[PDB]
């Protein structure tokens, strides 16, 4: 399953 | 035999054609599992492995929020680091970014890793510690601050250590058949005249698994790896990996020549001769 | 802007037979940017009924995509893979070679 926490550069 | 999950995802600017595309996709080892195309009709995390489609309703729908939350956020990035490198908008851009983690053959995580890239160039990547970040340029350094301040590290830490190996560990038992095995290489040597005087000598590996593999030819036991070429190992789309290396030799000093072969599902390193 | 060369190579899945269903492949790697033109050719003519792979990439982050379909190798029937990608002046043909 993929991650969550992406945040934007 | 060890095993990783990676999660692969790729946004690529198109100005005047509408919105980025992005494409996501996950592996376990060398078999994908997962896509979602964001050009495509079901707008959906679809599966691409058998052994993952047992996974019910709230594995898709959970899975299909991510990967659309993954999109939003890289659309965004194109924007922000046009800003960061001054660029215009004649021209299309391409933000990568991959993560997962490995596990020995006891199934205990070894390392995790999180990296990003602008334009084909590393931008950014957590460190070993999964801590700390290592950025490639003066713009990553930007994004480094923002991501220090927001304590971005922890929360990647805690599911390259934790939740990435407890998935992995589930495929690997749901889809045991598959990506628990080993098929050893197939090997054999070809040899064609190029000339009255010059052959091609070509060492095969067919119907192999995983995909990595050292292919080497020696001439009297000394490496030759200037004058072998090498092929990128490629799928035969059965599941199973090709690769070929070949020498051009003088004809007559055949028996001179030996191809080696590494492979996990070997019980012993192979050697093909001429003789 | 960092631009690398597809590496095109055109195989079938299984050891060719004339007569015996198999599979052509064309597997491209190694490139940068992603946007890449292939086709499978079968006579010089282009095959319509073509798969592809999902986009990947590598640990150097150059991508990779295998185009596919089934087929029955004939004596005649004369195969290829014609790609273009922006590193390449021309479309590049690579024929298939079965003696390899
Ligand atoms: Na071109």
């Amino acid at each position: 399953a993929a991650g969550i926490g992406i945040l934007t550069v | 035999g060890s095993h990783s999950m990676r999660y692969f995802f790729t946004s690529v600017s198109r100005p005047g054609r509408g919105e980025p595309r992005f494409i996501a996709v996950g592996y376990v080892d060398d078999t994908q599992f997962v896509r979602f195309d964001s050009d495509a009709a079901s707008q959906r995390m679809e599966p691409r492995a058998p052994w993952i489609e047992q996974e019910g309703p709230e594995y898709w729908d959970g899975e299909t929020r991510k990967v659309k939350a993954h999109s939003q956020t890289h659309r965004v990035d194109l924007g922000t680091l046009r800003g960061y490198y001054n660029q215009s908008e004649a021209g299309s851009h391409t933000v990568q970014r991959m993560y997962g983690c490995d596990v020995g053959s006891d199934w205990r995580f070894l390392r995790g890793y999180h990296q990003y890239a602008y334009d084909g160039k590393d931008y950014i990547a957590l460190k070993e510690d999964l801590r700390s970040w290592t950025a490639a340029d003066m713009a990553a350094q930007t994004t480094k601050h923002k991501w220090e301040a927001a304590h971005v590290a922890e929360q990647l830490r805690a599911y390259l250590e934790g939740t990435c190996v407890e998935w992995l560990r589930r495929y690997l038992e749901n889809g045991k058949e598959t990506l628990q095995r080993t098929d050893a290489p197939k090997t054999h040597m070809t040899h064609h005249a190029v000339s009255d005087h010059e052959a091609t000598l070509r060492c095969w590996a067919l119907s192999f698994y995983p995909a990595e593999i050292t292919l080497t030819w020696q001439r009297d036991g000394e490496d030759q790896t200037q004058d072998t070429e090498l092929v990128e190992t490629r799928p035969a789309g059965d599941g199973t990996f090709q690769k070929w290396a070949a020498v051009v030799v003088p004809s007559g000093q055949e028996q001179r020549y030996t191809c080696h072969v590494q492979h996990e599902g070997l019980p012993k390193p192979l050697t093909l001769r001429w003789e | 802007m960092i631009q690398r060369t597809p590496k095109i190579q055109v195989y079938s899945r299984h050891p060719a037979e004339n007569g015996k269903s198999n599979f052509l492949n064309c597997y491209v790697s190694g490139f940068h940017p992603s946007d890449i033109e292939v086709d499978l050719l079968k006579n010089g003519e282009r095959i319509e009924k073509v798969e592809h792979s999902d986009l990947s990439f590598s640990k150097d982050w150059s991508f990779y995509l295998l185009y596919y379909t089934e087929f029955t190798p004939t004596e005649k029937d004369e195969y290829a893979c014609r790609v273009n990608h922006v590193t390449l002046s021309q479309p590049k043909i690579v024929k298939w070679d079965r003696d390899m």
